[PDB]
RNA sequence: UUGGAGUAGGCCAGCUCAGACCGAACUCAUUUCCUGCCUUUUACCGGAUGUGACCGUGAGUUGGCCUGAAAUACUCCCUAAUCUUUGGAAACUCUCUGGAUAUCCCAGAUU
């Protein structure tokens, strides 16, 4: 049938680290999310390997796009 | 040729699945009903000359009278029966007849039709003006006793007692109620055995109803209470009566 | 209840049942190991 | 015989944070020991020896943790019977439940107050029809 | 019909408050005591001691992990003798 | 095929060898006493000759009770399978064999 | 919220005999305003419920062959499906005959056994004649219990003649199981009899007071002849042996 | 009707199973529409503490000796390498 | 020389069979045996020690007329009249399956002891049917004309040793599902052919009262006829005798219909034993294969007795 | 869903087990005592205590009977649109590290 929605209800509006695949890191907070693990996140900040912080704002991350979470928090 | 056919006649009369013992053999059958008839009619009192050889016999079955003096009396008719049939189990000369059967009823059923009796026997007590008691005993001490030929066989038995089921309020009984065995040729029970039942909600609501007169309308397990068999075994141990 | 389990060890927080050694009880107990590591006291829970 | 794993039970009590001891609690006939037959019947495989009874014990409750003669034949507990069990949540783990099933009538309540002192929780089982009376408050005084 | 969830996926979630070591499909293993786990093999963990098969060795507290990323799962011995293993024959 | 004692290779070469326990609809398998062996080539070089020999080293590594899911899972292969007579009314008496007979 | 078996929708079936109809008259209080005789009526049958229950045993019965089953294995017993009042006639008839041939080959026929079980002699006896023809318990007993079997069966065989109604009959048979000691002289060879007889005074009066209650007068009529034949049926089965 | 309607819902007995008594016919029919008693584990986990988390408690109202001691520790984490101690209260007489 | 073996007595007469015994096999250790009767029954005994009766077989619904052991002894191998094979097993005492595929009556199997698994039956509707023990159909069946009272296997286990009521032993081959050739010589119905523990000699005993030893060479010449032994005159009934080979190959015992088991030498002719302690005929006359002096004779008193040969 | 294993319903008879409650029902006999009534015995009174028989019961199994079904159907036990199956795949090079060490090559890592 549909399928069980994430246990994220306790990560909402908190600080979380988001490692995604390319080696890449978003520092945010967590605004929304959905059964198939779309992300949507504010005050997101882009992180690549060289440490370089770009701001981005409100971004979304596709379910198959995020493979670790970390609540900074 | 005859070698081969001689080898598997011998065989097959030796190691068929029919003779695993040397014979044929069947389940014993039931004779008809004219043989013991005519048993019981040629015997008559054993006063010919003829039956001299069948004498030891029935004197010694004098010593398994009692057991058939039970069996009958257990299989007796009931007051809605104008008749029941039983199978009996007949010594060959006459001399015994068991009645090989056991009068086993449904309990709700029984319950509620001699519940039923209960009404109808008071209705017509009080609706009869003047209750001609039978004579004891039936009949005089020297007449010789009644042939089933001559005297019972053909004659039409008179109306049992047997209660006006209401058509549209009974109806779940109405078809059944006063049958011999109820519900033996239905899926209600196992089989002609009859040794399981099974009945639906409004037969048993029925069958409650009408065993009005007989059935307890305790409820609360808590009435018996110091009025139980371990109150009255404890009194019988102190010496006091409740 | 109905039965009972007989078992080696019966680890910390749990619920045990103990034979040999109800001589001494008469309504609350602590049962303590003979000598603690340490050479320490032992001390009694409230009575019930 | 038992539908889980005695193995599996020693190793649950091995670790002690997945582990819940508790106290069923309440009046007289409120269903205490009928709530522990309900596990015990979901636990243990005895429907087996039920399912062949005939007559009037065919009607008897099975009453699992009434052992003492004087429990049989009263129709009442009156000991603290303690059981251990292994109960699934509805996420499918396993856990290891000490139980003590306490006699509720209202002489027997000291037993209730040992079993109070070893228990981590207090499951007080009340009847709906007759609600609660004075052991039901008397208990809940206590465990309060 | 009704719906039938793994035998592997009933022992995944009944290894939670256990310490299970999962490792990733990126090559990094992290051990600690499992908090959550779902039917999608989304499982949340604590202690979580991360080692990355680049030699990588730390400690991190609240992470996450997708199903999708996950390769293998180890959870403790005594979840081998569980009561789901036993084949119920009604 | 569950209870079998078997080695099931992964996606990334990595063979695990033991007693397949239970498996799922989308092949995620559990199994049980895990062995995690992996043959790394390396090329060893010896001190005397100039050839460096490719041997494939076998590391293992006891696991134990793990979990896997299907998607990496490639193939399996079995290593080893597997690893009431109520007394009748018969009894015995001895006896003699009887008197001699004439041939 | 029926009792049993009336809350049950499954069951096995129960002899005709092993139905206490009316039992839950006297296992539960007795009802206020009645006679003396009816109360101690209610005391004695609880007393014989209690004193069943009292003495009830185990006998571990393995070793018994039916005498029926083991009967229809022979070549002198054959089966058949008759009536009633023919199977009842038959036997009424074996055993006046068994009686019979019994007392003429001890030559005493100068005693008359007549067709309702009586036995008189047919002429004045000496005291040899007197000495020689003194029968036993067992000869009596019998004789007693073959004539009230006889009585019953009369009292089905004047219902199939027509010289009788059914209320007539199950009055008849209800009057002949509660008066066994006027209508026979069995409790002369086996006295412990009484007992039984006492039981069915006992259900007589319990009976009789919730049957002539309202406009149901005085009299004949009560043919609720169930458990007097139940009492009767239980001591046929302890007196075979 | 009662098979139509409990499959209706998806509940499915044996055909035996359908003509019980009404007493056992309604324990079979709850049994497999309730199920298990799962709730009663969620509520006791949910709302009833661990021995860890009831350990402190414990020691706070029902010990008399110090709180600051090893002994005091290991009573409190419900260690099992600790040294042995048993609050024994009830007392249950044999099979004899 | 009073007793020499592990018995615990000279003799033992095992009984409590309700019917004919008709085989009775021991265990390819010398350790288990297994007798099947005519009241469907195979009574499973032990023979060293107290010799308790540990095991009952029923569930053949006719006359068991023969049962062979397995590779190691644990499954129990019976053919019976009720046109029927079946294979048992011991662990539990219960039945693994039934094979089907005969019209008449059954009188002889042999299951192959070492090559490839597969049970041969004889059977009277003029079948020899070839089973495997693992699906209850057959994998195949030769065709005769006459009844089949006799069946052996060969050592290379593609040879099969018919013997019907026209008087003549048949080799026939798996394969070519055809008769090799047939030694003739016998004047009456043959009833058992075993072969010799080595491998070299047949033995085969017929309804004229005379055992002959015959070859089993590939090298032999016209006439295959080793011996033609005599002293065991067979009685009223035209039951099938069960004769049997010692380990060494020298003994040969086969029951008589006076109730003696008779033991010729097979190396000469001479009378070794002639054994009485029977009433009927003795059915089944067996040696014990580890080697031990220990023979069996079953008998159709319901009786077996197990004896020794000092 | 499958493989293999199987096989209908009713009735009849044998055998074995079952007392805890075999039986939601209920009789009789009896040993050793105590008591009642009694001229004596049988037949009794009514409590204990054991011990037998009888009227019945259930489950398992075996053989037969009756009617159908006919190699049937049924039953048994068992398991291409975001997270597992319709692949972001494949391919090779660069850089770094280790062995060799003047290089080629290879492992691992990265693009």
């Amino acid at each position: 049938m549909a399928p069980a929605q994430p246990e994220l209800k306790k990560y909402l509006d908190k600080r979380l680290f988001v490692e995604l695949n390319g080696s890449r890191r978003v520092i945010g907070v967590l605004r929304g999310y959905d059964v198939f693990l779309n992300i949507v996140l504010d005050d997101a900040v882009e992180e690549r390997p060289n440490g370089e912080k770009v701001k981005l704002g409100m971004v979304t991350i596709r379910g198959n796009s995020v493979v670790i979470l970390e609540p900074l928090e | 040729a005859q070698k081969k056919k001689e080898w598997l006649r011998m065989q097959r009369n030796r190691f068929g699945e029919k003779r695993k013992g040397g014979f044929v053999e069947t389940q014993k059958a039931d004779m008809p009903p004219e043989h013991l008839r005519k048993i019981v009619k040629d015997i008559g009192d054993v006063s010919q000359k003829k039956y001299t050889s069948d004498k030891r016999s029935y004197l010694g079955a004098l010593k398994f009278m009692p057991h058939a003096v039970l069996k009958l009396l257990e299989n007796m008719p009931m007051p809605w029966e104008a008749a029941r049939e039983v199978k009996v189990l007949y010594h060959v000369n006459g001399c015994l007849t068991l009645v090989n059967e056991i009068p086993r009823v449904i309990e709700p059923v029984f319950f509620a039709q001699w519940g039923s009796m209960w009404r109808t026997m008071r209705k017509e007590k009080s609706d009869r003006r003047l209750f001609k008691r039978m004579r004891f005993p039936p009949f005089d001490d020297e007449e010789p006793p009644l042939s089933w030929s001559e005297n019972i066989e053909d004659v039409e038995p008179l109306e049992p007692i047997q209660m006006e089921l209401d058509e549209d309020e009974d109806a779940a009984v109405y078809e059944w109620f006063y049958d011999h065995q109820p519900l033996i040729d239905t899926p209600h029970v196992n089989g002609p055995s009859y040794k399981r039942w099974n009945l639906t909600l409004p037969q048993m609501a029925n069958l409650y109803r009408l065993s009005e007169p007989l059935v307890s309308d305790v409820v609360d397990p808590n009435y018996f209470y110091l009025f139980e068999l371990k109150s009255f075994l404890t009194a019988k141990a102190l010496n006091v009566a409740l | 209840t109905r039965y009972n389990i007989p078992t080696d060890g019966v680890p910390a927080g749990n619920f045990v049942l103990l034979g040999g050694v109800d001589n001494s009880i008469v309504k609350t107990a602590t049962i303590v190991d003979k000598k603690f590591d340490n050479g320490e006291d032992a001390y009694v829970f409230k009575p019930l | 015989p038992v539908y889980f794993d005695r193995g599996f039970m020693t190793d649950l009590m091995n670790f002690p944070e997945q582990i819940r001891n508790i106290a069923l609690a309440g009046h007289l006939h409120h269903g205490k020991t009928a709530f522990m037959d309900m596990l015990v019947l979901e636990t243990h495989a005895i429907q087996e020896r039920l399912d062949k009874r005939t007559g009037k014990k065919r009607d008897e409750q099975l009453r699992y943790t009434d052992v003492h003669v004087i429990e049989r034949d009263r129709g009442l507990s009156i000991k603290a019977a303690p059981m251990s069990l292994v109960l699934s949540s509805t996420k499918g783990k396993s856990h290891l439940f000490n139980i003590i099933d306490t006699p509720g009538h209202v002489d027997f309540v000291d037993e209730v107050a040992a079993a109070f002192r070893l228990v981590d929780g207090v499951c007080l089982v009340v009847d709906v029809v007759e609600g609660v009376q004075v052991n039901t408050e008397q208990i809940i005084k206590h465990a309060v | 019909m009704t719906s039938s969830i793994g035998i592997p996926i009933k022992l995944l979630n009944e290894a939670q408050g256990h310490i299970v070591t999962l490792e990733l499909t990126t090559g990094q293993t992290y051990r600690g005591k499992l908090i959550e786990a779902e039917d999608n093999m989304n499982v949340q963990l604590k202690d979580i001691t991360v080692t990355a098969r680049d030699g990588r060795v730390s400690h991190l507290e609240q992470i996450y992990i997708r199903g999708s990323h996950v390769r293998f799962f180890i959870v403790p011995d005594m979840l081998r003798n569980a009561p789901m293993f036993r084949s119920r024959n009604v | 095929y569950i209870n079998w004692r078997m080695r099931v290779t992964l996606n990334d070469g990595r063979q695990m060898t033991g007693q397949m326990l239970a498996f799922d609809k989308h092949m995620n398998l559990v199994l049980a006493d895990t062995e995690e062996f992996r043959k790394t080539k390396r090329m060893q070089a010896k001190p005397n000759s100039s050839t460096t020999q490719t041997l494939i080293q076998e590391e293992k590594r006891t696991l134990g009770l793990t979990i896997v899911r299907g998607a990496n899972i490639i193939a399996l292969s079995v290593e080893s399978p597997p690893p009431t007579l109520t007394a009748g009314p018969g009894v015995a008496r001895p006896a003699g064999r009887g008197a001699a007979a004439p041939i | 919220w029926a009792p049993y078996p009336f809350d049950r929708r499954s069951g096995r079936m129960v002899r005709a005999q092993d139905v206490p109809l009316i039992k839950h008259w006297y296992l539960e209080h007795c009802p206020p305003k009645q006679p003396v005789k009816v109360r101690v009526s209610y005391q004695k049958l609880l007393k014989t419920y209690v004193l069943n229950e009292l003495h009830r045993k185990r006998p571990k019965s393995m070793q018994k062959q039916s005498l029926l089953r083991t009967l229809k294995q022979t070549k002198f017993f054959q089966q058949t499906t008759i009536d009633w009042v023919e199977a009842g006639l038959q036997v009424c008839r074996q055993g006046f005959n068994m009686l019979n041939l019994l007392i003429h080959r001890k030559n005493l026929t100068y005693l008359h056994l007549d067709y309702n079980f009586n036995l008189k002699p047919v002429k004045t006896l000496t005291t040899k004649e007197r000495k020689k023809s003194r029968f036993g318990n067992a000869f009596h007993l019998m004789r007693e219990i073959l004539r009230l079997t006889k009585l019953i069966v009369d009292a089905q065989v004047q219902y199939r003649l027509g010289n009788i109604d059914a209320f007539q009959l199950a009055d008849g048979i209800h009057y002949a199981f509660n008066h066994v000691g006027q209508l026979t002289g069995m409790y002369r060879y086996k006295y412990k009899l009484m007992h039984q007889i006492r039981s069915c005074k006992d259900l007589k009066h319990l009976i009789y007071y919730r049957f002539n209650t309202g406009p149901v007068g005085k009299g004949p009529g009560c043919g609720f002849w169930a458990p007097s034949w139940r009492v009767w049926l239980f001591f046929m089965r302890g007196i075979i042996p | 009707d009662l098979k139509r309607t409990l499959s209706k819902l998806g509940i499915f007995l044996k055909p035996s199973q359908y003509k019980a008594d009404p007493k056992v016919l309604m324990k079979l029919v709850c049994e497999q529409f309730f199920g298990p008693s799962t709730a009663f584990v969620d509520m006791v986990i949910k709302h009833i503490p661990s021995p860890l988390e009831a350990a402190e408690k414990k020691l706070e109202r029902y010990y008399t000796g110090p709180l600051d001691t090893k002994i005091a520790e290991s009573m409190k984490n419900c260690d099992q390498n600790g040294p042995l101690v048993v609050h024994v209260t009830k007392l249950f007489n044999t099979i004899d | 020389t009073p007793r020499t073996s592990n018995l615990k007595a000279p003799l033992m007469e095992l009984s409590g069979h309700t019917g004919e015994i008709f085989t009775a096999k021991f265990d390819p250790t010398g350790t288990l045996i297994a007798s099947g009767s005519m009241d469907r029954t195979i009574m499973l005994w032990r023979v060293y020690g107290d010799c308790e009766n540990y095991g009952v077989l029923n569930g053949h619904k006719a006359a068991i007329l023969d049962l062979q052991w397995s590779r190691d002894g644990d499954i129990l191998f019976s053919a019976s009249a009720d046109m029927h094979l079946a294979s048992w097993d011991l662990t539990t005492g219960q039945r693994i399956r039934r094979y089907i595929g005969h019209e008449e009556i059954i009188n002889a199997m042999d299951v192959t002891q070492r090559g490839e698994e597969l049970l041969i039956s004889g059977s009277d509707d003029g079948t020899i049917g070839i089973w495997d023990p693992r699906t209850k159909n057959a994998v195949d069946y030769i065709e005769t004309d006459f009844p089949i009272t006799a069946v052996a296997v060969s050592e290379a286990g593609n040879e099969i040793y018919s013997g019907g009521i026209d008087n003549d032993i048949k080799v026939w081959d798996i394969r070519k599902k055809a008769v090799v050739h047939t030694m003739l010589g016998h004047n009456d119905t043959i009833t058992t052919l075993r072969v010799s523990p080595d491998g070299q000699q047949l033995l085969s005993y017929a309804m004229d009262s005379t055992a002959r030893t015959w070859d089993i060479r590939p090298f032999a010449p016209t006439d295959r006829h080793i011996r033609t032994f005599d002293g065991a005159p067979l009685g009223l009934e035209k039951n099938l005798i069960r004769g049997s080979w010692s380990k060494d190959g020298k003994k040969i015992a086969v029951g008589a219909g006076d109730g003696t088991v008779v033991i010729w030498g097979s190396d000469t002719g001479k009378l070794l034993y002639k054994l009485p302690g029977h009433k009927g005929t003795v059915n089944c006359a067996e040696f014990a294969p580890d080697g031990a002096p220990i023979i069996l004779s079953a008998s159709s008193d319901r009786t077996m007795l197990l004896g020794e040969l000092i």
